[PDB]
Parts: C-alpha cells; structure tokens; sequence
C-alpha cells in the first residue's frame, strides 16, 4: 500500500464496487426503543446478500452495536468472511488517518 | 456550535463535549438523512453507513 489516505480509499473502492456488481440494492431502515438495523439487499444473479448493521442509539447519536452480518440463502460463509474481513480492515484505515490528523 | 436537526428546518446549540455536527446516510443516498445532529467524537463509516462530520455553525 501507500499513505494512509491512498489505503482509505483503495477500501472505498473496493467497498463501492461490490454495490455496483449488484443487480439490484434495496435498503431499510428500522428503529424501536434506541435499537436501530440498517440492512440492504443484494441481487446477484439468482441468489441474495442480506447485509445487517445494528447499533444503539445513545444520547441520540447512533453507536456500533457488534459486527456486520452477512445471510444468504446459498452459503454466504465465505464471502461474509470477506466482507466481515473488509469492514474490520475499512475500520482501521480510518483509524490511522484520523489519528494523522 | 449550531447544528442541524434530523427534521428541517431546525438547529440544536450543541452542549458542552459535543463539538461537532454529523450527518449520516445510507452508502448509496447521500441526500436522504438517517441521523443530523450534534455528536462529540465522528462515527466511522462502515459498509453500509457513511457518516460527515464538521464544526461550524449548521454545517450539516
């Protein structure tokens, strides 16, 4: 890699491009009681990728409430490991930019 | 500090340790709001959220 701020956005790229092979994205929003899920749905091909984040809304700002899910009616093992691999490793590029600045 | 509020066309004056106005979206609608407000340290953006930050007056 290259600076801190190349390797941020190689992961951006590599983040949007996932969403642009997609067929189709769907998304939604839904909160109750502080508790908010953020998902989107991929159509590739014949199958789905079911994307879920949840987080906890406290002094009503949103916070991380554990990792990102990832569901498929195939096997989705492999490709949640990649991308659960991908928000971990988005996470810390912007880590070492943030502490740059 | 000023920022905006989730429901337009109102502001907050931040209180004291939140120095800072947020906004956040889904990845793919930057111009649909899920969250605005004031907030003391920036998210970091994730796969499907992505969060902007800034410190001036309804920068958000």
């Amino acid at each position: 890699g290259g600076t801190p701020e190349e390797r941020l956005a190689q992961l951006e790229k590599e983040i949007q491009a996932l969403y642009d092979a997609a067929d189709e994205v769907v998304d939604e929003v839904e909160e109750k009681d502080g508790k908010m899920t953020v998902t989107r749905t991929l159509t590739i091909g014949d199958g789905t990728v079911t994307l879920v984040e949840t987080l906890k809304i406290v002094d009503g700002a949103p916070v991380k409430d554990g990792e990102i899910e990832v569901i498929c009616n195939p096997e989705c093992e492999e490709l949640g490991k990649r991308l659960k691999a991908l928000a971990k490793e988005y996470e810390k590029a912007q880590e070492e930019v943030e502490k740059a600045k | 500090l000023k920022c905006n509020q989730l429901i337009p066309p109102f502001w907050k004056t931040c209180p004291k340790g939140k120095n800072l106005c947020y906004k956040m979206t889904m990845r793919a609608a930057p111009m649909v709001p899920v969250k605005r407000g004031c907030i003391d340290v920036c998210p970091k953006s994730s796969l499907l959220i992505k969060y902007m930050c800034c410190n001036t007056d309804k920068c958000n």
